[PDB]
RNA sequence: CUUUGCUCCACACAAUAUAGAUGGAUACGAAUAAGGCGUCCUUGUGGCGUCGCUGAACCAUAGCAGGCUAGCAACGGUGCACUUGGCGGAAAGGCCUUGGGUGCUUGCUGGCGAAUUGCAAUGUCAUUUUGCGUGGGGAUAAAUCAUUUGUAUACGACUUAG
RNA sequence: GUGUGGCCUAUCGAUCCUUUAGUCCCUCGGAAUUUGAGGCUAGAGGUGCCAGAAAAGUUACCACAGGGAUAACUGGCUUGU
RNA sequence: GAUGCCCUGACGAGUAGGCAGGCGUGGAGGUCAGUGACGAAGCCUAGACCGUAAGGUCGGGUCGAACGGCCUCUAGUGCAG
RNA sequence: UUAGUGGGCCAUUUUUGGUAAGCAGAACUGGCGAUGCGGGAUGAACCGAACGUAGAGUUAAGGUGCCGGAAUACACGCUCAU
RNA sequence: UUGGCGAGAGACCGAUAGCGAACAAGUACAGUGAUGGAAAGAUGAAAAGAACUUUGAAAAGAGAGUGAAAAAGUACGUGAAAUUGUUGAAAGGGAAGGGCAUUUGAUCAGGCCAGCAUCAGUUUUGGUGGCAGGAUAAAUCCAUAGGAAUGUAGCUUGCCUCGGUAAGUAUUAUAGCCUGUGGGAAUACUGCCAGCUGGGACUGAGGACUGCGACGUAAGUCAAGGAUGCUGGCAUAAUGGUUAUAUGCCGCCCGUCUUGAAACACGGACCAAGGAGUCUAACGUCUAUGCGAGUGUUUGGGUGUAAAACCCAUACGCGUAAUGAAAGUGAACGUAGGUUGGGGCCUCGCAAGAGGUGCACAAUCGACCGAUCCUGAUGUCUUCGGAUGGAUUUGAGUAAG
């Protein structure tokens, strides 16, 4: 007998290969890999994590949040990358020039980075490119923003919303949300 | 693969510790110790055979 | 009294299968704050001596698992078969004894043999039980059913008779 | 300075409905005015089974689902009596 | 065969329950130009082999017309009550 | 994010009711429930110890006349019970 | 449009299924009646459905024959299990069955079984050597001072089986002892050795090299990152498997509810076959996939090799805006803010670090939009308008989707 500190035989938690079978997305993984092992650079072994991630964890990246990202002190020449998906925006008027790393561009967002005189490359030109990260600005997109955050963690003076699927006066606004109906929250 | 003790393998004892070859030469395990003639005083004695 | 059946003995030849051979189960009785053995005599609940302190004994024990031979010394030891007389009924089935015969003798001294089972392999040696075949002896019935009885009885059983 | 009831530790009440106070404000959806009705904010009318059903018995004529979660024997622990 | 190969260290009880990797059944798409009247399927078999196991495989007997492996799809898919 | 559960029960110590209970009710911890294994002849809970499949060694608790593995061990006393 | 008539189909069921009904099935049968309502498919290609002989009263048997096969005979494809007969094998003192192990018998598939030496790993049991400590063991022993009694010699009395002694006395004498003090050792006990050797048992994982060492002047060698060498027998039931039995020890009956089941709690005589988390509408989290400020072809139209596949306009749904009961109003002071952390990147450093930039995300202070409460400008259908500025108030908000 061993008196158990810890639970024992316990999986890390952590993905440790995509659960996607796509298969280009598994050629990717293992150049990562590789570079992750063979390199020292801390810039692999983030990128390889990354290429893990549930959809849900790779939330996508306007141009916009791009574009910011390069008005950044000492960053206008920096290759940005994006383990995910790079999408258009329209409430900007001018981009910048800049190259731009990622798994997928939508349409719009591959015409716009072009028009600007830019350059649109995939994760394995990244690599052959700046092995060891070289010169590089990852981006991740906001995660929190997700519909299903909303209604996490509700509960009494929580400040939540309520998973409902009719809105309006009759639905979840009396007894309980105000103090003219016994109490409010 | 197979771990050795160093107390039994001769061999394994030298690899790990220099000194015992010198050890051993010297026979420091059977030291003979100086001879000294102190005596207790007889307070010391008076007390240990006191009733 | 004819499948020559039964039995005993001797001898082969098969099988059988072992509650577990592997030098020897080697005989007083009684006491234990007492005895054993020897010895002596007034024979005793005797005198004297001696022993124990475990069988760690005693006996046996050498030889091709024990061969083939030649002598010496004793006339002893021992095996086998056969005889003589006796004792033993607790489950005697054994103990002892006479006589001659025939082996063996390591009591002592010789000669010849042994190999190759290859550097070990239980390396086979005992003891049951039964069959079967040879030769030699020996012996020459019952019970049951059926019938019958009523001292007996549910049926078996029992008790009778032929 | 003290004072947002009683020196402190108990002394009390949702939704719906009604009703009052307040704003004299929003609505009545073809367009107006005036009544009426409806809303918004704060109270009261009460649920003592007090997080709040609107509620009398009988069955030996009895039924069903179950219970050894539970009585009416024995047995067991206990031994007051 | 990188879902591979390999090195190192630690650990292993389990009802209710959770999750994972597998085994088996009817039927569907694909494939092996798969097996088969020179014997398919089924059944019997103190004969053999593989797997921790679900199970799989082979021989012998019986038999007479169909049936399997693998990649997938799908369910009226596994019994001791 | 979702399962099961929402009858518990026992031991040591603290503790209430009760003459008391293998009774009723609390406290802290450890257990049984959900758990085999060695020991206590036997036994849910006690003692030891928690369990992949094997080999060797050593031990725990409990034992060593015989049943039964292991001293009819050693040592000082006590005890004879119709 | 679960009826009628006529068609075509299926990832549907395959005779306990599928309609109750594959069949002379709404039949047979039950009930006064309304009603209730089964079971039951398969010889063979072909009846070629066994002439004839023989036993028997006959049914039938035995032959003969037909047939590819009667191991297809109408009691008909295959022909399981429960349960049964016969034969063979085996065991059996108040159940049987099971586990671990081996003996014995039977049976069976594809190098097998051992011995010694030298090593390594783990361990068990002996022999023996050197040291250390302590009151530098204590003692014994030797020397010396003092002492007494369970008083030795001597002596004195009394007994005198005539040395047996009884009592005095005497402190070493013809025995000895005790205590103290000196002296020199030894031994025990405890501990240490990178001291030396003998015996026994279990293990031999790994598979080119690579390491750390040791020994040697080097060359090399080695017991140093896991077993080699030498030898024998057998080559098959010999080892081993399986199986039955025997023997030692152990082993209650499963399933279930329960704090607690072997229970004198419930279900279960046996066997086959059937037999229980499904499909749908709408949803939550999570994951995969497509596209992405959008997205969704399939109501419908076009087309077709025809329920497929392919193509498509307008809408509509959800999303891209909230808030308020409502009338309504409706999201940048700023580099879409500040502060503290923050992966990664950049610069400088052999490196440690130092500095810069800091996405996601976390905490916090602000700002923006709506509600509420205040404030109430210029104006003016003089009661409308509602600027500006506030507030321990509030929202399922904004703040590069
Ligand atoms: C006794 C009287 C009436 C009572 C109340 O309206 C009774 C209602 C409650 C409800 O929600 N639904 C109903 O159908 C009955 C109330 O408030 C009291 C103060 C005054
Ligand atoms: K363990
Ligand atoms: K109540
Ligand atoms: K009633
Ligand atoms: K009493
Ligand atoms: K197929
Ligand atoms: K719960
Ligand atoms: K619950
Ligand atoms: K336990
Ligand atoms: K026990
Ligand atoms: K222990
Ligand atoms: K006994
Ligand atoms: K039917
Ligand atoms: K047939
Ligand atoms: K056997
Ligand atoms: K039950
Ligand atoms: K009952
Ligand atoms: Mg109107
Ligand atoms: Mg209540
Ligand atoms: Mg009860
Ligand atoms: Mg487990
Ligand atoms: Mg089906
Ligand atoms: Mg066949
Ligand atoms: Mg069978
Ligand atoms: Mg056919
Ligand atoms: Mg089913
Ligand atoms: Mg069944
Ligand atoms: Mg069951
Ligand atoms: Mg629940
Ligand atoms: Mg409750
Ligand atoms: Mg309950
Ligand atoms: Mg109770
Ligand atoms: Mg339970
Ligand atoms: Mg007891
Ligand atoms: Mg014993
Ligand atoms: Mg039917
Ligand atoms: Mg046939
Ligand atoms: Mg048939
Ligand atoms: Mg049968
Ligand atoms: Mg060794
Ligand atoms: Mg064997
Ligand atoms: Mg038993
Ligand atoms: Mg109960
Ligand atoms: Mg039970
Ligand atoms: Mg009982
Ligand atoms: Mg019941
Ligand atoms: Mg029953
Ligand atoms: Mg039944
Ligand atoms: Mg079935």
């Amino acid at each position: 007998g061993i008196d158990h500190t810890s639970k024992q035989h316990k999986r890390s938690g952590h993905r440790t290969a995509p659960k996607s079978d796509n298969v280009y997305l598994k050629l990717l993984v293992k150049l990562y890999t590789f570079l992750a092992r063979r390199t020292d650079a801390p810039f692999n072994k983030v990128v390889l994590k990354a290429l893990f991630l549930s959809k849900i964890n790779r939330p996508p990246v306007s141009v916009s949040r791009i574009a910011r990202a390069l008005k950044q002190e000492g960053a206008a020449n920096k290759t940005v990358v994006v383990v995910g998906t790079v999408t258009d925006d329209a409430r900007i008027f001018e981009f910048p020039k800049t190259t731009v790393a990622a798994l997928r561009f939508t349409a719009g967002a591959r015409a716009k980075i072009v028009k600007a005189g830019g350059e649109c490359i995939t994760l394995d030109q990244l690599a052959v490119r700046a092995p060891k990260g070289q010169n590089t600005l990852i981006l991740r997109g906001p995660r929190n923003s997700r519909e299903a955050v909303r209604h996490f963690g509700m509960g009494p003076h929580k400040g939540k919303a309520p998973r409902i699927l009719s809105t309006g006066r009759k639905f979840e606004r009396a007894r309980g949300r105000r103090r003219s109906k016994g109490f409010k929250v | 693969v197979l771990k050795k003790n160093p107390l039994k393998n001769k061999q394994v004892l030298l690899r790990l510790n220099p000194y015992a070859k010198v050890f051993a030469a010297e026979k420091l395990g059977s030291k003979k110790a100086e001879k000294t003639g102190t005596k207790p005083a007889a307070v010391f004695t008076e007390t240990l055979k006191h009733d």
